[PDB]
RNA sequence: UUUUUUUUUU
RNA sequence: UCUUAAGGUAGCCAAAUGCCUCGUCAUUUAAUUGUUGACGCGCAUGAAUGGAUUAACGAGAUUCCUACUGUCCCUAACUAC
RNA sequence: CACACCGCCCGUCGCUAUCCGGGACUGAACUGAUUCGAGAAGAGUGGGGACUGUGCGGAAACCAUUUUUAUCGCAUUGGUUUGAACCGGGUAAAAGUCGUAACAAGGUAGCUGUAGGUGAACCUGCAGCUGGAUCAUCG
RNA sequence: AUGUCUUCAUUAAUCAAGAACGAAAGUCAGAGGUUCGAAGGCGAUUAGAUACCGCCCUAGUUCUGACCGUAAACGAUGCCAUCU
RNA sequence: UACCUGAUUGAUUCUGUCAGCGCGAUAUGCUCAAGUAAAAGAUUAAGCCAUGCAUGCGAUUCAUUGAAAUUGCGUACGGCUCAUUAGAGCAGAUAUCACCUUAUCCGGGAUGGAUAACUGCGGAAAUACUGGAGCUAAUACAUGCACCCCAGCGGGGUGCAAUUAUUAGUGUUGACUCUGAAUAAAGCAGUUUACUGUCAGCUGACUCUAUCCGGAAAGGGUGUCUGCCCUUUCAACUAGAUGGUAGUUUAUUGGACUACCAUGGUUGUUACGGGUAACGGAGAAUAAGGGUUCGACUCCGGAGAGGGAGCCUUAGAAACGGCUACCACGUCCAAGGAAGGCAGCAGGCGCGAAACUUAUCCACUGUUGUAUGAGAUAGUGACUAAAAAUAUAGUUGAAUACAAAUGAUUCUUCGAGGAGAGGGCAAGUCUGGUGCCAGCAGCCGCGGUAAUUCCAGCUCUCCUAGUGUAUCUCGUUAUUGCUGCGGUUAAAAAGCUCGUAGUUGGAUCUAGGUUUACCUUGAAUAAAUCAGAGUGCUCAAUACAAGCGCUUGCUUGAAUAGCAUCAUGGAAUAAUGAAAUUAAUGGUUAAGAGGGACAA
């Protein structure tokens, strides 16, 4: 049992930032290395150059071609695999494009089917996806 | 910093200044003088608000550059002298009389008073002392130094100073049993009668004071200021005697 | 410098976006008290919410507590005043009971039209907008307006409105000329 | 320049300390005067506060006091003879407050037989001369010879204070702080102080 | 006594 | 599948042991048949014919940095015999 | 196990992607401290005395020295980042190769600690456990 | 443990750091080496069989003096007091 | 409003997380009737900056009212930013009997010589550069107008402040080496109006200027007590370090520094070291309660002005819109030299996901009041908060407003988009294409030729001038649990015991008929914000106003609530102390606590 002490405070306090880091949230949230770790940098969205263009095979029991861009970052270098979402928009983004980049919604972690990717694409040429494939704009 | 501060921010200035929040950035900082920052009010601030003689801060430099407000017996053309508690301002033009006095909130009020009762104020006897040349001075809570007072004035005492002969005419001593005023703390404002006295030695002393409703609070000796003998003042009051209405009974007098 | 702006919300969402009892009940509020949007019927929830929890507070202490006894007659006065408290029931055991409607009712909108100066609710909100009704010499453009009891029977028409006496209005004047 | 700041230094627990700021003006130190025996200099210091110092330099006369006979007489600085803080003090010449000197005698001899009508030890052989005579034996009135009279009653030296009027060098102690103040003020050592100094010096002198 | 395996999704 | 008494195990390596060979890659340099680190079907490494390491020690073999300098650019002068 | 034993499932090896570690190179870069050497500039003091007021005074350049001490050199040290031949780990990925370790007494019950061995799962010795395939066997 | 009309009189419970003991295997040194027996070698079985089965065995298993400090070291249940 | 829902299985109950769901911050997609308030280059680059501005106004007036210049005063406030910084800094209380002060309050205390403006002569490519020659002023500069001793006939000295020493004890404070009174020398350099304008009637009265002494006020420097992040893969640290004496320096205390001496000082109640994407606080977001997270940012305190260091002037600066140097980086040169500091306003470049006009004014609040990029205005502005149109706006000239405007307010001319539609979760098993492709899908899952899930058309659903996406904080979450979790098998009891720190510890002293700890009540305790009282800004968010008569006016509100310290009362609970000539002389009991002895 915890201790019940009048005089016990210093035990519970010290014993629940102990604790604490045995906490997933909180070491991730105050570990130190996020920011060097973190390919953004603790930020929302970040731009980059577009690489190549590569396809990623759909995990099971899905089968299918996830049209994925290799993207390096500007603000640190870093290179990263972001998703191209919508139907046929792979083809709006050629190579050596500005790009930008945003997460994928899972906070760092992969989503859906697709193996191994976290972020997205939200804008080429400083067009937004979404319009392109809406045709509200054309490419620059 | 690096020296002495010259502005006031509105906000930092006092509250009981009832000065309001969106008149500005900065408030007129009174100069130092007989009385404290915090517990004066500037000559500008008296006819702006208080008066309302002038509608704004070049009106109230205006009105005293005329050489026609007189505090304590003295002519004072500055906009920012400090006004503080039981000083005399007197208007020759307009021939009005007032004497600074706290509202039981806590606030400067207008006390319109005739003459006879501005031509004397009230002192608290802040020290006795031997100036060079071995002759006995008293310095009262506003700055003043009088020099060969009756040797019987002890400190916390009032005297009675008399503006047009510059002399003390009377001394009511702090003793249980005299009307008080209460100048600062939450009780400021509040008239009462000396009660029990803590001695507290190397502190400040307790004072415990009932009011004529007979409602008892306590305060530090520095805050209370004797005004009168057994329970007579010897200066008049504003409307409220000195009685702090609760809150409900506040309602109850405006209905 | 210049400080701080004082800002409030006055609507708070609600915890379940979709719930189908609450969407029809609130419709029926939409309906009966003619509403532009749900953020209008939030906000009239909000108030209540508020008033029924200052209530609830001071109820948790005594009767004859200070804070109980000036806090409770100024609660039950303002709503007095708004005419939504029981001139009779004054106490915060029984202010413990309003609902929505109860303010819904007194927003000028609503009046306008049970008064009898318009037809329909739709008709008080575009006369109300278009500056046809006046409340004790005043001219009112806002269909939110809460009526005290005192101005209840001082809202007629606007002096100068062209149904309460003035120049006709853009298609009289197109017809005439 | 030289500081008298409480950081840059360590704490109770000998952490090193954070320094606070830039060095500020308000705590700020200045050279030691150094005074030393020798012709008048006296400089002149701007303080804080535009009040104002006076840096003695160097200085021979001092304004010394005779506490027995409660009087003060201006003599001029001889010799250091010793210094509790250092040694090499003493043999520089230092006149720092608390500094051991010897200093002229005869101001105070004049003092006496002017003030009491009596020699101070004068010598057992040697006739007084013309200055000596013009207080010594003088002639007034009875009725001023009565004043004099009077205080002869109480007139007894110390055996050890008349040793030293017979060197005619008198130990004295520095009382003021000549860097501060700009004089060398001080009183003539007597009693069991002056027991202790001249025992001090007569054994470091053996040593 | 010996007796190993059984594509992906559904 | 042929085959031996057993078919080189753990280790180690172009080594004072590797012909081809100045092996291939990296390191050291402006430049390296040199050094060191790796690789290993190793002409012909290998476990008391001892294998692999190893602080301290060495007029032992080798490579590099620094200091130093007539070793050199490029020679000159002086002394004793 | 439930697509129900034509079930499920474990490792090595091979391909692709990706993250990390070790790593010769006295590797490299950035940054902060500390010792020592040199040391701008100011301020203090001791000289000096261009110039000019009355043997006396004031005084600029300049010199010497004390102190505060930037800054620059090596040197040591702390903290971050990082290249690298090669040597490895992890994870992910519809339909690769080899076997059959486990789940039934899984066909040698399984598992723990330890030690040795073997392409791989694993096998074997010693002592334990039942989470066993026995809550039991007659005195 | 029980018995006790013996004694002391709160001296107690649990315990970071700290310390003793701690199966089997394993390591070092010296003795012993029956049995069994990792590794190893053979004979079988098998598609293979670096295994299960059989045969011969080395370390070990044993004693003495030191190390190691781990087990499904399990009742997978911390210790003290109290009630049902 | 003290709340949950989907997802492991053939099905079930759990543990458990993931996902959904509500708010807020920042960025961003698509989209936006008019108006009203209003944040806004903090995040990274305290990176670099072209160009404009941001600090100037009694005495002296032989220029033409007052220029120029000499004085004096100010530029140490105000504005900006958050790099450094973890007994630093801050918050509350509290000392300065250890100190310093311009401006402001109260007491007290008609002398002489030279230098600019001006005239004139010049140098430099180039500075807000300056040397000579001839005048001339002052509020500049200089000068300044009853007790002791000797001798009681008579001679000297004694202002304020100040150095040292000594004497008696005229006020105080809790206490004074404080303040008064005396005495003695001496040097000390400060001071006790050669000012401006004057007025009244030899007699009076002022303004101004200058100026010290004492006490206040305001400001500052230091001192004390309590609180304030993570980390042991930091456990021992410290050598001017801890203290003593004498001095030096300072405004003052002090190892602040020096000489001699002693060996001290901090630490598991967490020292020392390291990290911080760390300025502290007031506060902000979320929110049953208890909390968790944050706080560059308008108010208060601190720090800095590219990095360091040093200093002049001053009452005040270690100032940077002051100077001096070095370092880094720039600018102009006629190559001899001369310069620079936007983390002020506005703009530019870089950096990035990320942030506005090189506009008008001192009319407003203030600065000592003409000057004020402080401040006030308008511009850009889907940060944001309130109220509202699309059914049953625009536009014209007036007034008003303003420093001028603009815009609103009074009159008058004409005159709808973003997500979704299997479930969670509101809403299609409608039609056409595609056939595990393309794609969707936060999660579960859709798509393999008859798709309510993709791509489209039509229809619906939610919210609506807004609605989605990404990262993050809080709730959800009793998935950090003090309230309040769990440990046989789901993750989790150390192999076992001894043991220091820590935590926790049996009963028992006035029932009846000395210390603490704790509780109650007060005192001291900036606003803004939050809560909250009043008050038709047309409502609201806001704001702090206003409401009545009749004119020469009365009365008002701008409340109240929101650790440590001191005091008061209470004496249960929990610690702690008393004793090994008379009197009851002075030791609670002996735990179904523990230890030890004795038996067999």
């Amino acid at each position: 049992g915890k201790p019940k002490g009048l005089c016990t405070a210093r035990k519970l306090k010290t014993h629940r930032q102990e604790q604490r880091w045995n906490d997933k949230r909180y070491k991730k949230a105050h570990i130190g290395t996020r920011w060097k770790s973190n390919p953004f940098g603790g930020a929302s969205h970040a731009k980059g150059i577009v690489l190549e263009k590569i396809g990623v095979e759909a995990k099971q029991p899905n089968s299918a071609i996830r049209k994925c861009v290799r993207v390096q970052l500007i603000k640190n270098g870093k290179k990263i695999t972001a998703f191209v979402p919508n139907d046929g928009c792979l083809n709006f983004v050629e190579e050596n494009d500005e790009v930008l980049v945003s997460g994928f919604g899972r906070s760092g972690h992969a989503v859906g089917d697709i193996p191994g990717v976290r972020f997205k694409i939200v804008k080429v040429a400083n067009t937004s996806l979404i319009a392109l494939f809406k045709g509200k704009k054309e490419r620059p | 910093m690096r020296g002495p501060k010259k502005h006031l921010k509105r906000l930092a200035a006092p509250s009981h200044w009832m000065l309001d929040k969106l008149g500005g950035v900065f408030a007129v900082r009174p100069n130092p003088g007989p009385h404290k920052l915090r517990e004066s009010l500037p000559l500008s601030l008296f006819l702006r608000n208080r008066l309302k003689y002038a509608l704004n801060y070049t009106e109230a430099k205006k009105i005293l550059t005329q050489r026609v407000v007189r505090v304590d017996g003295k002519v004072r053309t500055c906009h920012k002298f400090p006004t503080g508690f039981m000083d005399v301002v007197a208007i020759e033009r307009t021939n009005e009389y007032f004497r600074m006095l706290y509202d039981t909130k806590g606030r400067y009020v207008v006390h319109r008073i005739q003459a006879a009762e501005a031509d004397f104020k009230l002192c608290k006897v802040k020290s006795v002392r031997t100036v060079n040349k071995g002759v006995p001075v008293l310095t009262t809570t506003d700055g003043r130094t009088i020099r060969y007072p009756d040797p019987h004035v002890k400190v916390n005492d009032t005297i009675v100073f008399n503006i047009s002969t510059q002399k003390i005419t009377d001394s009511v001593k702090f003793e249980p049993g005299n009307l008080a005023y209460v100048t600062g703390g939450r009780n400021v404002g509040r008239v009462g009668i000396i009660g029990h006295r803590e001695r507290l030695p190397g502190a400040s002393d307790i004072i415990h004071i009932k009011d004529s409703a007979g409602h008892s609070f306590a305060t530090r000796i520095s805050n209370v200021f004797v005004i009168g003998k057994g329970n007579k003042a010897l200066v008049s009051l504003p409307t409220g005697a000195g009685i702090r209405l609760s809150i409900a009974e506040e309602r109850d007098k405006r209905m | 410098a210049r400080l701080k702006t004082v800002q409030s919300k006055v609507t708070k969402s609600p915890r379940r976006p979709f719930e189908k009892e609450r969407l029809d009940q609130e419709l029926k509020l939409i309906g009966t008290f003619g509403l532009k949007n749900k953020r209008e019927v939030w906000r009239v929830k909000y108030t209540l919410a508020k008033v029924r929890k200052a209530a609830r507070e001071l109820l948790t202490l005594e009767d004859k507590d200070p804070k109980r006894l000036f806090e409770g007659n100024a609660l039950l006065r303002r709503l007095v005043k708004i005419g939504v408290l029981d001139e009779t029931k004054m106490k915060l055991d029984y202010v413990l009971g309003l609902k929505v409607e109860d303010f819904l009712e007194r927003r000028l909108q609503t009046q306008v039209f049970k008064l009898g100066l318009a037809k329909s609710i739709h008709h008080a909100r575009i006369l109300i907008k278009q500056h046809h009704i006046r409340v004790r010499r005043q001219v009112v453009d806002v269909p939110s307006f809460i009526v005290r009891l005192d101005s209840q029977k001082h809202i007629d028409f606007s002096l100068q409105s062209p149904y309460g006496g003035g120049r006709p209005g853009r298609v009289k004047r197109r017809t005439l000329r | 320049g030289i500081s008298r700041d409480s950081w840059h230094k360590r704490y109770k627990t000998g952490a090193t300390q954070p320094v606070p700021h830039k060095k500020r003006k308000f705590e700020l130190g200045r050279p030691a005067a150094n005074t030393k025996i020798g012709a008048h200099r006296v400089r002149l210091v701007r303080t804080r506060g535009g009040n104002e110092k006076y840096r003695a330099l160097r200085l021979d006369s001092g304004n010394f006091s005779w506490a027995s006979e409660q009087t003060t007489r201006k003599t001029r600085i001889v010799d250091t003879m010793y210094n509790a803080t250092n040694n090499e003090l003493v043999r520089t010449k230092t006149l720092v407050k608390g500094a051991i000197i010897s200093v002229d005698a005869a101001p105070f001899r004049q003092w006496y037989e002017a003030h009491y009508a009596l020699p101070l030890a004068r010598k057992k052989n040697a006739k007084l001369s013309e200055e000596d005579n013009a207080i010594l034996n003088k002639k007034r009135s009875h009725h001023t010879m009565k004043k004099y009279t009077e205080r002869q009653k109480t007139a007894a030296v110390d055996a050890l204070l008349i040793e030293q009027f017979n060197t005619g060098r008198l130990l004295a102690r520095i009382s003021s702080s000549p860097g501060q103040v700009g004089q060398a003020n001080g009183y003539i050592l007597e009693g069991k102080e002056l027991d202790f100094y001249l025992r001090k010096i007569r054994a470091k002198k053996a040593k």
